[PDB]
């Protein structure tokens, strides 16, 4: 297995099983008005809190 | 398509242009909130009234 950070994001978080890899680059990719700065603002606000 | 800082509507939404000028009447809008009357109508029939 490999290490994993949650986002909060419960939904997300079990899809990913887990959430997103720790201590690797994760890109988020897609038009404007998708919604990537709220999902790393929420990253970073559940990480922390 | 994108409104930084709060929630909005984002479907597309028919519009018109008339004498008024824009007029957006969106679907979204609508509500269950209507009052109800215990005074009945009459519909012309007598026996249809009468029926019900
Ligand atoms: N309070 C809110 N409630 C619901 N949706 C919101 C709220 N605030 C922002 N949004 C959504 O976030 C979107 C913009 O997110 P953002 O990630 O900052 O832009 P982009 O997706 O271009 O990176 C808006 O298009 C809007 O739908
Ligand atoms: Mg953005």
């Amino acid at each position: 297995g490999i290490g994993k950070s949650p986002t909060g994001i419960q939904g997300f978080d079990e899809l990913t099983l887990g959430g997103l890899p720790t201590g690797r680059p994760s890109l988020v990719c897609g038009s404007a008005g998708c919604g990537k700065t709220l999902f790393a603002s929420t990253f970073l606000i559940n990480g922390v809190r | 398509v994108k409104y930084r800082g709060t929630a909005h509507g984002t479907n597309e939404y028919p519009f018109l242009i008339d004498t008024d000028g824009f007029s957006v009447l969106p679907v979204s809008a609508l509500g269950l909130l209507h009052q109800v009357h215990e005074e009945r109508i009459a519909s012309g029939v007598p026996d249809l009234d009468a029926m019900m």
